[PDB]
DNA sequence: TTTTTTTTTTTTTTTTTT
């Protein structure tokens, strides 16, 4: 009765014909959420029967199908119509917490195979409305503390960040927290040192306290320690702390030190800090072998990564003393050396051919795909440095030529073989702040003082392919998964305002500088980046509908209704249709007309 | 005027008198640098040290001045670690300050939270975590041996659960086999104990071995310590083991040992039995078959009845199969009305 | 030579009959 109610209002809504003819039906979705609202008073009797509707809704119809219409719309609706019973029903009814709060965690918990995400919804939804009404219903929560050892990771993150509120106002559940993450420290599986790592790193992040305020700083540097201890372990481990060290500086400054000198220790196991020795970092010393199985340790380019970062903040936020200085000079002396190395320094493309048949064709993909994320890095840095020197554009263009050597060395060994391996497309080290002011800097800017170091930039066509490519791989990481994988990238807010610059870009561009400007090369007019533009535009106009949809006011306003400017943005690319159809091109890119009625199919559904 | 005091002040670090945290100069790794090559440079070599140690143990003497050393130093340039850590940072000085860490230990038996309500033994003992370097391993565990054999029972239950921040990876064997040592004989200190012989890298046999002696002595435990125990147990189950350590913990437990004193335990216990059972399915048929197969001996207990009717009104799906069970057991006359 | 689309197959879910 549920289903059938939404599968006819999905048939009303999408046509005009039978919203003429039928008169507005309350729906039994409207009559049950009146039932729980009706319920307050005395009728106990229903209330123990509303749980086991809510429960059936959702674990009849959650997902499964990423682990159409018809089956997603109709279903959504219902699990959604579920988690809305249990979660008003929660509110009121003082007696069924811990009916449903503890058949929530134990959905949880245990499952754990099929996807639960609709439970991690409802249990945030449920702790973030009143964590002063789970104070009363609290042990439930810490009864699933225990099993935390054992569950996968991602729904270890997922589920401390859901449970979080709670964590904020009760103490005594911080504290039994850490007796957890403090066993499983040392636990003999693998899973439960990951889960230890991401519960203590979400503690340093989201809290300065964890009684004489001395002994919560002595406590952090404990942690600290244990965190300093963890980075001996595996590769994954390892860059799991890489990607937390950031936000750990960034709420607690005061652990700046603790954190950077763990890095720069760390930095110096794989430097070699003496000039003229021209691989200026040990490779080798990356990747460990205990017979025939092969496997990396220290991801260099994570760690160069997280360094730059830390001491970009460092920087600007710290000093507005002679300890970044030396990091500073240790960078800049890997810039110098990895302009003036070439490949086989690293022993690339001549000793071996990156074979995935050998242990050493493993050893020099490996090698290969680090020297392509130091690059990476320090095009960031030495764009950071300084205000548009033309040297360090120099240097950005060598580094980039380097990156680019060693992606069409890459290219051509997946030419052999297939493109089954999804590790070239694998994540790149720009963070999605970065790529946005490197668009706004590359296009838009045209200030006389940055023009001549920019020119060296712009003559480089395929450096602005390679920055359009990473734009749309960080939109694509947005639609794919709900967030993008640099720093800054886990927080909506950050990734809407960089959504709006990169929007912003992308239309300047587009709009401004026509198609037919085509002089490099005929292989080239499916890749022209007034098309690449125009792609990027469509993501983030789908991304945008989907993750944001209560801001488009707002994400509309950055470039009054929602649809006045969704019809002035309709002029703008319909302008650009007809353009391009009454030039009447006998050629006639076709790929450029799908992705305009792609957009404007896209743009539509606001009016 | 001491030796030890002079090179620490040329070092970079005020000695505070005893009342506020001593204050920093310079940073971590450049005072415990500079203090290594200002005893690495310096004339007869093989005598400062001892000379160092014995003004150390001569300047902690007294009680506040320990204590601040014990205590974490103050940034002046914004709060970092203590004198005793940075000081044990340096492997040519860590085994004399091991040892007259250790030697002092014993005064602080029977003392306990005098003015700033700082125990000082933890303190002592907190000092040893996470060391970066460790020279000596064998004889600090030895150190560590006798301290956790003479200790109070409080400062005992202290110091074990804080072995795995203190040792490294190396020597967990002879420890194992001492603290199992230990749990034969005391009984007071089964809760501490089992909770570190999984937090240590042990060989899985010798925890099968343990959880086999602790099941054993299941009814010499205080009521304080039982749904730990029993909670260790249930949380140490495989899939393969399931159900012979199920029947053994059936026929073990009895309520007419531990029965505000003891119905507090019971409540809190069965709590522990009803939280294992719905966060783990196997334990709910493990138990029936547990009490199904006990069909011979017509010494049924109240747990039979009592874990029947909590495994009905948890997992639903069992309902049918509890109430066969229950039947069963009527006609067959082993449950009865008293 | 690679990427996309189309067609076929298999698996899962729901309904209807014994």
């Amino acid at each position: 009765s549920v289903v059938k109610s939404f599968k006819d209002l999905q048939l009303l809504q999408g046509s005009k014909f039978l919203q003429n003819l039928v008169p507005h039906r309350s729906y039994v979705s409207t009559m049950i959420l009146e039932v729980v609202k009706n319920s307050v008073h005395s009728w106990d009797h229903v209330t123990q029967g509303l749980v086991e509707l809510g429960f059936i809704l959702m674990d009849s119809y959650g997902p499964k199908k990423v682990l159409p219409s018809l089956s997603r719309m109709p279903n959504q609706h219902a699990c959604k119509l579920g988690a809305n019973i249990l979660l008003e029903t929660f509110k009121i009814h003082e007696m069924i917490r811990q009916e449903i709060l503890e058949q929530v965690l134990n959905r949880v918990v245990t499952r754990a195979s099929s996807p639960i995400s609709h439970f991690l919804d409802l249990l945030s939804n449920i702790v973030m409305y009143a964590p002063l009404v789970l104070q009363n219903c609290s042990s439930k929560v810490t009864e699933a503390f225990d099993y935390l050892s054992f569950l996968p990771l991602q729904t270890v993150q997922r589920l401390l960040k859901a449970v979080q509120p709670l964590l904020k106002v009760s103490m005594s559940m911080r504290d039994c927290l850490i007796l957890v993450l403090r066993k499983a420290m040392f636990a003999n599986q693998l899973d439960a040192r990951k889960s230890a790592v991401a519960g203590f790193l979400l503690l340093l992040k989201n809290f300065k306290v964890l009684y004489n305020s001395v002994a919560n700083e002595t406590f952090c540097l404990e942690i600290m320690d244990s965190l300093r201890r963890c980075l001996s372990q595996q590769a994954d481990v390892r860059l799991m702390l890489y990607e937390g060290f950031y936000d750990v500086l960034r709420r607690n400054s005061q652990l700046a030190n603790s954190v950077m000198q763990t890095l720069l220790s760390q930095l110096k196991q794989f430097y070699e800090p003496e000039p003229d020795l021209l691989p200026p970092l040990k490779l080798e010393a990356c990747i460990l072998t205990q017979g025939d199985q092969i496997s990396l340790q220290e991801p260099l380019d994570y760690l160069l990564c997280c360094i730059q970062h830390c001491l970009a903040w460092y920087k600007n936020t710290v000093i507005p003393e002679a300890f970044y200085e030396d990091l500073d000079d240790i960078l800049e002396s890997i810039t110098n050396r990895m302009i003036k190395s070439e490949l086989e320094d690293f022993e690339l493309d001549k000793s071996a051919d990156f074979s995935q048949s050998t242990s050493i064709g493993i050893k020099n993909n490996i090698s290969a795909f680090l020297v392509m994320g130091v690059c990476e890095v320090l095009i960031e840095y030495n764009f950071s440095i300084s205000s548009f020197s033309k040297n360090r554009f120099e240097d950005i263009l060598s580094l980039f030529m380097c990156y680019k050597k060693l992606s069409d060395i890459l290219n051509e060994k997946a030419g052999k073989a297939k493109t089954k391996m999804a590790n070239k497309t694998s994540d790149s080290l720009l963070s999605m702040k970065f790529v946005s002011s490197l668009l706004t800097a590359l296009f838009r800017d045209s200030i006389q003082s940055h023009q001549e170091s920019l020119s060296v930039l712009r003559s480089s066509n395929e450096f602005m392919r390679y920055a359009v490519n990473v734009a749309l791989q960080k939109v694509q990481q947005l639609k794919e998964t709900g967030h993008v994988s640099g720093p800054d990238g886990q927080n909506p807010e950050k990734i809407f305002q960089n959504l709006c610059d990169l929007t912003r870009v992308l239309l300047w561009r587009y709009t401004s500088i026509p198609t037919s400007v085509e002089e490099s090369g005929k292989k080239e007019k499916g890749k022209s980046i007034s098309l690449l533009c125009l792609e990027g535009l469509q993501k983030i106009f789908s991304a945008v509908q989907q993750f944001y949809q209560p801001k488009i006011q707002q994400f509309l306003r950055a470039l009054v209704s929602v649809t006045q400017r969704t019809a002035f943005q309709i002029r703008q690319f319909q302008r650009s249709l007809l353009n391009l159809l009454s030039s009447q091109e006998e050629d006639f890119n076709s790929k450029e007309a799908l992705l305009l009625v792609t957009v404007l199919t896209s743009l539509s559904k606001l009016l | 005027d001491s030796i030890f005091v002079k090179l620490l002040k040329i070092s970079g670090i005020i000695l505070k008198t005893g009342e506020s945290q001593n204050q920093l100069a310079v940073d971590q790794i450049a005072f415990q640098k500079k203090l290594f090559q200002t005893l690495r440079r310096h004339p007869s070599y093989p005598k400062i040290i001892e000379e160092f140690v014995s003004g150390l143990e001569s300047y902690i003497e007294d009680e506040d001045s320990f204590r601040n050393c014990l205590l974490s130093c103050e940034r002046l340039q914004s709060y970092s670690k203590s004198l005793i850590k940075l000081l044990l940072g340096i492997d040519i000085l860590q085994p004399a300050i091991i040892k007259t860490l250790f030697e002092k230990l014993p005064e602080y038996f029977f003392e306990n939270k005098n003015s700033d309500e700082i125990n000082i033994p933890r303190l002592i003992v907190s000092q040893l975590k996470w060391l970066d370097r460790v020279v000596d391993g064998k004889d600090l565990t030895t150190k560590i041996m006798q301290l956790i054999s003479i200790a109070p029972e409080n400062l005992q239950h202290d110091i074990i659960t804080s072995l795995p921040e203190i040792l490294g990876d190396s020597q967990h064997a002879d420890v194992g086999k001492e603290l199992s040592d230990l749990l034969i004989e005391n009984t007071s200190l089964t809760v501490p104990i089992l909770d570190v012989l999984s937090s240590l890298r042990l060989d899985p046999n010798f925890l099968l071995k343990v959880r086999q002696l602790v099941m054993d002595k299941l009814s010499s435990i205080r009521l304080e310590d039982l749904p730990v125990i029993i909670k260790f147990i249930l949380h140490s189950v495989t899939a393969m083991d399931t159900l012979e350590v199920i029947s053994e913990l059936r026929e073990k437990l009895d309520l007419q040992h531990c029965v505000s004193s003891g119905q507090s335990c019971i409540i809190l216990l069965f709590d522990v039995i009803k939280s294992a059972i719905r966060y783990e399915k196997t334990i709910s048929e493990a138990w029936i078959k547990a009490i199904e197969n006990t069909a011979s001996v017509s010494e049924h207990k109240v747990f039979d009845l009592v874990m029947l009717f909590i495994i009905y009104s948890t997992n639903t799906q069992t309902k049918k199969y509890i109430d066969r069970v229950l039947r069963n057991k009527i006609r067959s006359g082993c449950i009865q009305e008293q």
